[PDB]
């Protein structure tokens, strides 16, 4: 019944700098509060029990603090492979996972490497055409992409995926991809990607 | 030396009942409590259980005292929750974590790498694999590229000559059209190859493994 | 009446050989003529005799002076004069031979040896071949007096023709090449004399075939390569002009350039 | 009488010493020119023919750039479907392939090997210099300059010293790109910056390839930076210096050099 009230819920920091979380209980949980460290793909990691004992193994530029229902939890000298979610998990009375924070490492500006693609014969066969195009290596992760055919923009059609944060390079990634029949695809000739001057990388056919 | 290895991904219809399992391979098993973890695509992290191998306590939610069964085989080192009348929104990741409960400091210890449990009614379509052939190209190396379009469930894992080299790699997070995924990989190599290079899509739900 | 350009082997310095073949260049092409950054002799075909021979004036230590004639569409010497007398090689053709009757006029004698002027026939004559043949100023100021007491009958022939030798290497292949003119110029300080490398030797059996590769190259690229020497002789092919331009100052003419 | 020019069938090295070369062996209209290491053997598509309608065709095929913008690939195409100005090429004495119409210079933008060929503005940098030849190793020579003495370096600095034939130091690859490598490490280059006068010559890595590395053996004896326009000059005629200036042209001893082979 205990409610872990963790802010923020997301963070944006740039390497060497330190971050603090914030977990607000109902209660007094008399300082029995967990700090885990969850990557994606991987499972969660221990990294702080009893309010300040940090997990054996942990660099010491990990640390917690906090007493009664406040409490309170450091990363100083931040490193690329700090990527990942993190929360506050008391254990006074049974169990509360708190809501979580979103950890983001600031670098450097970065443009992406844009890449196309036409569709595949092997894909023609099928009655099918996707023309691929790919964003790679860029930063911030705010992107717009921009599919042309014949100059003429599409928007239908369209799906986005966005990866992760890289945890060395720090940077992101982007892959659209435009869904169209066979035969509207052969109906028009160029076909161009441009992302948000705008870089273009285009193929002809 | 502490590994909790969780059973694969299972996809099942709504209204059926899913056991996910959870192997120990470093400790004794009967001296340590299981716990259970629910995690949404938008929830957190979520307490499901816990349940004492050697004896057979159990502390549930309340929120789950009608769906989740925990069960466990000292015989295996094998810890066990089985959810029953699965809704759309038990569609989740479920961990299972390690407590040492020895003393009342120690919180939750190891996790597994959790079980993508899918709540769907469709049916399991195996995925169309294209070769996105590139000449044209510069940047001191070439990129390359594999699609993945049209399977269900997930996951697929894609990997390029069989597990060499992810410089390199940058497979994308599929995407859902309701309910079709798609999803898209793509490689560096340096100039100087093409010497050869060719993707590999592993389907485990639909058994296909498609060399292109 | 013809250009004459002077030498001295007393006081002489690198600056001194530089400015003579530098000189002795610039009277026997105008320059106008290049293909490939390397200039080009006057065709043979129409030359007027009055811009058909250059002559170099060579005088050493000693006060002995002598005066060789070179013929401006191959730059190579084609006789010599001493005082009175007069000496040529025998002219390979019968219109050469009318061209020779008007060089040195002041002569009381006119001499036409019975070998020419090549390398194979002098080197069998001195007795050695150019390999054991010692070059720089030493040689040359040696060969100076081999030509002009060879008009009183106080000469060897073996060493007139090794004379011959010595002077068409330091002038007239100098000339050609300025990588000659380097080695020369290496000899000279340090006061050196040294018989010349394979490098040197099979450049000037090369000349005519690099004349020809130059001129006739589609845009520096030769038909078939030219086979040349280092130091050691370890022999290398040349495919084009471009390593041969700091190596060849002179070439024959053997064509016109295309209307291009 | 007139000169005919023939058609020489030659291989064409470059940028790091690699030759132009047809990707992987497949001669289809728009597969790209790459830069690849040398070939001992008769594989065609390293050998090209200058024919002379300035064109240069390996099996058949024509060297073609995909268009007349930088920086567009080189590809191999028909001679008879691409354009006929897009197949045309001069040669030039100084290391420069220019196709006529798009005034740019087949160029290799990157110096590892596989990497495609296109075109660029002529900045007579490194990787726009190239060599009609079949041969596959650079030049080795020492080079002799002011009073007869030797161009040498130690990993950084280059300077004049005494000829002693046996240092190896002063033993020099002239590679095709009109670049000059100490034999030692082929890595490094005869570098030049700023294209100023004074600036003293130093050695670095052959990496950027650029227009400052890239160096010409002229008739007059004088080693040319293309780009700048200035020669290699003995800093005040004096070795003691231990400095290598790029001067302007005057034709003075201290800008004279020779490459004894
Ligand atoms: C090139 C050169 O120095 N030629 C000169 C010439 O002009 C002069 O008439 C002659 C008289 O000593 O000497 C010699």
């Amino acid at each position: 019944d205990i409610v872990m009230t963790q802010s923020p819920s997301s963070l944006s920091a740039s390497l060497g700098g330190r971050v603090t979380i914030t977990c607000k209980a109902s209660q007094d949980i008399k300082k029995y509060i967990g700090w885990y460290q969850h990557r994606p793909g991987k499972g969660p990691r221990l990294l702080i029990h009893y309010t300040s004992t940090l997990q054996p193994g942990i660099p010491s530029r990990f640390s917690g603090g906090g007493s009664g229902r406040d409490y309170s939890f450091n990363i100083s000298n931040l490193e690329p492979e700090d990527i990942a979610t993190y929360y506050c998990l008391q254990y006074d009375h049974l169990w509360t996972f708190g809501g979580g924070t979103k950890l983001e490492i600031k670098r450097a500006d970065a443009a992406p490497t844009v890449s196309i693609f036409p569709p595949s014969s092997e894909q023609l066969t099928s009655g099918g055409a996707s023309v691929v195009c790919f964003l790679n290596n860029f930063y911030p992760k705010d992107i717009n992409v921009k599919w042309k055919i014949d100059g003429s923009e599409r928007q239908n059609g369209v799906l986005n995926s966005w990866t992760d944060q890289d945890s060395k390079d720090s940077t992101y990634s982007m892959s659209s991809t435009l869904t169209l029949t066979k035969d509207e695809y052969e109906r028009h000739n160029s076909y161009t990607c441009e992302a948000t001057s705008p870089i273009v990388k285009s193929f002809n056919r | 030396q502490v590994q909790l290895q969780q059973s694969g991904a299972e996809l099942m219809k709504p209204g059926a009942s899913v056991k996910i399992s959870c192997k120990s391979t470093g400790y004794t098993f009967s001296s340590y409590w299981i716990e259970w973890i629910k995690q949404r695509p938008g929830h957190g992290l979520e307490w499901i259980g816990e349940i004492f191998p050697g004896s057979g306590s159990i502390n549930y939610n309340e929120k789950f005292k009608g769906k989740a069964t925990f069960t466990a085989d000292t015989s295996s080192n094998t810890a066990y929750m089985q959810l029953s009348s699965l809704t759309f929104e038990d569609s989740a990741v479920y961990y299972c974590a390690r407590w040492d409960g020895n003393d009342f400091h120690n919180t939750m210890d190891y996790w597994g790498q959790g079980t993508s449990v899918t709540v769907s009614s469709a049916k399991t379509t195996p995925p169309s694999v294209y070769p996105l052939a590139p000449a044209a190209q510069t940047n001191s190396m070439v990129t390359l590229g594999c699609l993945v379009k049209g399977y269900f469930p997930e996951p697929v894992t894609v990997t390029w000559n069989s597990g060499s080299l992810s410089s390199g790699v940058h497979t994308f997070p599929a995407v859902l059209q309701s309910d079709l995924y798609t999803l898209s990989s793509s490689v560096t190599v340096p100039s100087s190859p093409r010497e050869t290079v060719t993707c590999n899509v592993a389907h485990p739900a639909s058994s296909t493994k498609v060399d292109k | 009446q013809y250009p004459i350009i002077n030498f001295t082997t007393a006081g002489a310095t690198v600056q001194s050989y530089t400015n003579f073949i530098r000189a002795v260049r610039g009277r026997l092409t105008t320059g106008a003529d290049v293909r490939h950054e390397i200039p080009v002799l006057p065709n043979r075909v129409g030359l007027p005799i009055n811009q058909r021979f250059i002559l170099v004036e060579l005088s050493n230590h000693a006060e002995l002076s002598v005066t060789l004639a070179l013929d401006v569409t191959n730059a190579y010497v084609v006789g010599y004069r001493a005082g009175n007398s007069a000496y040529f090689f025998h002219p390979d053709n019968q219109e050469d031979a009318e061209a020779i009757t008007h060089l040195f006029t002041d002569v009381q004698n006119r001499y036409t040896f019975a070998f020419g002027g090549n390398y194979d026939r002098l080197e069998q004559l001195a007795g050695n071949l150019r390999e054991n043949i010692e070059l720089g100023n030493g040689p040359l100021e040696e060969a100076i007096s081999a030509l002009y007491y060879y008009s009183t009958g106080g000469t060897q022939l073996p060493t007139l023709a090794r004379s011959f030798i010595i002077c068409i290497q330091m002038i007239s292949e100098a000339a050609r090449f300025q990588y000659i003119e380097g080695e020369m110029r290496t000899r000279i300080r340090y006061n050196r004399r040294s018989a010349p490398d394979p490098s040197v030797i099979t450049l000037e059996n090369s000349w005519g075939r690099l004349s020809t590769a130059i001129q006739e190259s589609n845009q520096g690229a030769f038909a078939s390569p030219i086979q040349l020497q280092r130091r050691n002789g370890s022999k290398f092919s040349v495919y084009d002009v471009s390593i041969l331009i700091p190596i060849i100052a002179l070439m024959v003419y053997r064509c016109a350039p295309p209307p291009s | 009488d007139v000169c005919m020019d023939p058609e020489p069938i030659v291989r064409i090295v470059g940028r790091n010493g690699l030759c132009v070369d047809v990707r992987d062996g497949r001669f289809h209209n728009g597969n790209a020119i790459q830069l690849w290491p040398c070939k001992s053997n008769t594989d065609a598509n390293q050998l090209w023919t200058l024919k002379r309608d300035n064109t240069i065709r390996s099996n058949g095929k024509c060297l073609t750039t995909y268009g007349y913008s930088p920086g567009v690939y080189v590809m191999i195409y028909d001679c008879n479907t691409a354009a006929t100005d897009a197949t045309r090429w001069q040669i030039w004495d100084n290391g420069t392939i220019i196709n006529p119409r798009s005034s740019l210079v087949l160029a290799a933008t990157s110096g590892n090997s596989g990497t495609t060929l296109t075109v660029q503005t002529n900045i007579y940098a490194v990787s726009q210099g190239w060599l009609p030849t079949n041969n596959t190793q650079p030049f080795v020579t020492t080079i002799v300059g002011l009073y007869g003495l030797c161009l040498q370096a130690n990993s950084g600095q280059v300077w004049i010293e005494d000829c002693s034939s046996e240092k190896a130091e002063q033993q020099w690859a002239l590679y095709a790109d009109g670049s000059i490598r100490p034999q030692q490490n082929r890595d490094n280059c005869l570098t030049s910056d700023s294209n100023i006068r004074e600036t003293v010559v130093k050695i670095l890595s052959c990496g950027p390839a650029s227009s400052g590395q890239r160096w010409m053996f002229k008739n007059d004896g004088t080693i040319l930076n293309l780009y700048s326009g200035l020669v290699l000059d003995v800093r005040a005629s004096d070795p003691s210096l231990k400095q290598i200036i790029l001067y302007p042209l005057h034709g003075d001893p201290n800008q004279i050099w020779l490459p004894l082979f």
